[PDB]
RNA sequence: GUGGAAAGGCGGGCAGAGGCGGUUUGCGUAUUG
């Protein structure tokens, strides 16, 4: 039933060892009610709204693996500009904002031809075992079509993934990141 | 009834003075004894209106422990002699009731002059309100 | 329909509790030993204070009654008083009867006009505020909570008391049976700083709307402010520090060009005395 | 139903004690200024108790003029534990019996409870007089400053008969001669009956000048002497224009019994034109 | 080249009404060192 595993326990399930789930999840998806008030008569108009609320120490991270001259040239500027305009959501209510610190992190992968993907897969050939996911974005007020990404933790064999550029009627072309993030895994018989 | 006032008091008085410091035990003991404190003060009258000057004296500097002052000298002076003034003004049948209430607090006040101010007086003030609260529950006010 | 903004007449002053002042609110919050009738005290300082609801409510309830008496002749001065008759809706359970006191709060009846268009002309609800289903005229005055003056903070520092315990008793006419009690009231003579802001929304009707506020205040000096009241416990007296106009050009720029009226040593009845055309004369130049 | 407002008759004046007064063994004092003072509840609850006793004897003469006196027989509910019955004192407060009419329209018709106010179960009729506290006068504020003692002490004794055993105590009384300044405001709400309540409030004051005011009283601790200064009217138009449009009633050298007697109807004559 | 863009949880409400610090008790009597 679980959805996340710890860094110690994610390494064990790559080798098919017995392991343990975490006990508490860090975030709490809460729903706050807001209101909409007219300016002349102060008359209410309620609407619900819901967002992820994180704890005191906790937070969110992600990974990067590649040439560091592409990291420091591109990402580390972008994560300082994105500390002051949010990662989506109603980021005029201070929702997506954060502060950034970078680190190094090590996951041991057993050498085998199967691999779990730590990002949305969007495969070119059919994977082995996959938890499917339908989402679509919004580029500059234009709706993106729903695409069949695969959720994180599905198993491909030697699949590089892809990116599909989209038209959307903008001045520039719009790419959708679906490059896989393969870490090696040992599969059972099937 | 009053036969409980003779036995339970003489069971508790040797336990009273042997823990004379107000920082005796922050665990379940000081609340378990405090019910027994009001248990032999139940059979006595123990009117609160004479104690209202003392408790408001404990009230007006309870805010002043809380970032008001770091000195409880001038307050705890005023608590010692007025509590002696309690039998020092009111005598009679209420005096035999108020002598047994004198002998618990007077060992604890003398701690509080040289005590910490953020600590060890909260441990008194929590034992203050434990005596009053159960006393309302056994039938006195 | 058409809410505008022109400035905010700020009334600064000091409420002087001539007699013991009593408000009263909840007791026993994680607390055992009290007098069981405590005046509301804010928790960060532990000092008493006059709230805004206890002052806006008592300025309102002394101005329903003035309107309820002169309901007959003010229909020409103010429209939408022709929807009303002097009296209560209490004898027949209606939220809109012919009489004046029309809205049931829980079990009591308080005049609140049901619409924005009806409350725009009503002398009471155009000032103190109103409500309804979907229409909802909001207020104009912000009565803020009043705290003790710079002086009476230090009398709590120097060691002087601020609350007194008065013992009152009840007596049977036959057996002279004494039935006593205790009250915590503010010490007589303490002094709280109030501030009443008037949001000027229409320049057509502010002269006849500041005069209504100084009518509800001039009744409050003869009546009491909360508490047992009929037995002395009110008797409050306004000491005006400064009227200030706070215009529209003040808020954008920041220039100290706000119009200050002269209210140094004047009674609340002396502002509304012949001279209200002279105290607020230079406000007419700004409109 | 239908609370209204025409004005507020203000009764200023000065309470004088020809004989020494006591309230309650110290006389209670104003804390911020130190001076003793006559409270509000000791002057409104004393006039009510000298008017509920006066109404108790006369339930045949006032019943033709006041309704809801027929609902009571002159008596007391002290032996018989019944709330609302034929006996005239109906509310057990905790242990005391005070006549309060238990409804609006009973208290609207009652002669006592239309004036000194009345509680109830969902009725709660409110008063028409508000009696303020009485501090010292500004010429007697200065005898405290000049050291001329505004109070005094008194040692009595209590003689046990057989052994002639003297058991003394020290009463503390206000000194005889000290003069306060009282305040009663009558809230004129119903123009049909205010001739009553002004001649009916002075009724309770006039019995008080014969009775005592607080303290023991049967030993010398009373003797109020109401020195009136000026009635005024304060109409509804006073609170809108702020003028001196309040009709002054001349009583600079007149008594409580000298207003309620011949001389009434010429003084309050301009108020009747103002209604 | 962001499941995005815009959106006040708030408009109206006095902890209020009723209530005497009270009732009785004479600064005195008894005898001597
Ligand atoms: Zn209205
Ligand atoms: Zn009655």
């Amino acid at each position: 039933k679980a959805k996340y595993l710890d860094l110690k326990n994610f390494e064990l399930a790559l080798r098919l060892r017995p392991f343990t789930i975490p006990e508490e999840i860090p975030y709490a998806r809460v729903d706050v009610p807001r209101v909409v008030l007219d300016r002349v008569t102060q008359d209410s108009s309620i609407y619900f709204w819901e967002e992820i609320r994180f704890r005191e120490k906790s937070g969110v991270y992600f990974l990067y693996s590649g040439p560091r001259e592409v990291f420091d040239g591109y990402i580390a500027p972008a994560m300082r500009f994105l500390g002051d305009t949010g990662i989506g959501g109603k980021s005029t209510w201070g929702a997506g904002l954060f502060e950034v610190e970078f680190h190094e992190m090590k996951i041991d992968a057993p050498g085998s031809e199967y691999s779990v993907t730590l990002s949305n897969a969007l495969p070119t050939k059919t994977p082995v075992l996959w938890r499917l996911l339908r989402k679509g974005g919004w580029s500059f007020g234009r709706r993106k079509p729903r695409m069949t990404f695969i959720a994180e933790g599905s198993i491909v064999k030697n699949d590089p993934g892809g990116m599909e550029r989209l038209e959307l009627g903008l001045s520039h072309e719009v790419y959708v990141y679906g490059l896989t993030f393969p870490l090696g895994v040992e599969l059972p018989e099937g | 009834k009053g036969k409980q006032w003779e036995a339970i008091q003489p069971y508790f008085d040797n336990v009273v003075r042997e823990a004379k410091n107000f920082l005796e035990w922050s665990p379940n003991k000081r609340l378990a004894n405090a019910v027994t404190v009001a248990a032999y003060l139940t059979s006595q009258g123990l009117k609160t209106n004479q104690v209202r000057k003392i408790l408001d004296m404990a009230r007006t500097t309870e805010l002043k422990v809380k970032r008001g002052e770091g000195d409880i000298k001038d307050d705890l002076v005023k608590m010692r002699y007025l509590l002696a003034y309690t039998v020092g003004k009111a005598t009679g049948q209420s005096k035999y009731s108020l002598d047994a209430f004198h002998r618990i607090l007077d060992p604890m006040l003398e701690v509080l002059m040289g005590s910490p101010k953020k600590e060890n007086f909260e441990k008194f003030y929590d034992f203050l309100q434990a005596v009053v609260a159960y006393h309302k529950f056994f039938g006195g006010g | 329909m058409d809410r505008r903004f022109y400035g905010k007449i700020v009334i600064k002053g000091k409420i002087k509790a001539v007699t013991g002042l009593h408000i009263g609110s909840q007791r026993d919050i994680s607390e055992i030993g009290g007098i069981a009738n405590p005046v509301i005290k804010d928790p960060h300082t532990g000092l008493p204070y006059i709230p805004g609801s206890s002052l806006k409510g008592r300025l309102r309830s002394l101005f329903e009654i003035l309107v309820n008496s002169r309901l007959g002749e003010w229909r020409e001065k103010y429209p939408s008083l022709a929807n009303y008759s002097p009296g209560s809706c209490r004898p027949d359970n209606q939220e809109n009867c012919g009489k004046f006191f029309n809205r049931k709060i829980n079990r009591g009846w308080i005049h609140v006009c049901p619409d924005y268009e009806t409350a725009l002309a009503c002398p009471v609800c155009r000032l103190f505020g109103a409500s309804g289903k979907e229409s909802n005229f909001p207020s104009r005055i912000i009565v803020r909570d009043a705290f003790l003056t710079k002086e009476w903070e230090e009398k709590w520092r120097a060691g002087e008391a601020i609350t007194e315990a008065k013992i009152e008793v009840g007596i049977d006419r036959v057996t002279s049976q004494a039935n006593p009690r205790t009250n915590e009231r503010v010490v007589a003579g303490a002094e709280f700083e109030f501030e009443i802001i008037y949001n000027v929304e229409n320049t057509t009707h502010w002269r006849d709307d500041i005069k209504n506020l100084l009518t509800a205040m001039a009744l409050l000096e003869d009546s009491y402010l909360g508490g047992s009241g009929s037995r002395g416990y009110g008797k409050v007296k306004f000491i005006f520090d400064s009227f200030e106009f706070r215009p529209l050009d003040y808020y954008r720029t920041g220039k100290d060009e706000d119009i200050v009226s002269i209210d140094a040593r004047e009674k609340s009845v002396s502002d509304i005395l012949s001279g209200f055309d002279s105290l607020f004369s230079e406000v007419e130049g700004k409109l």
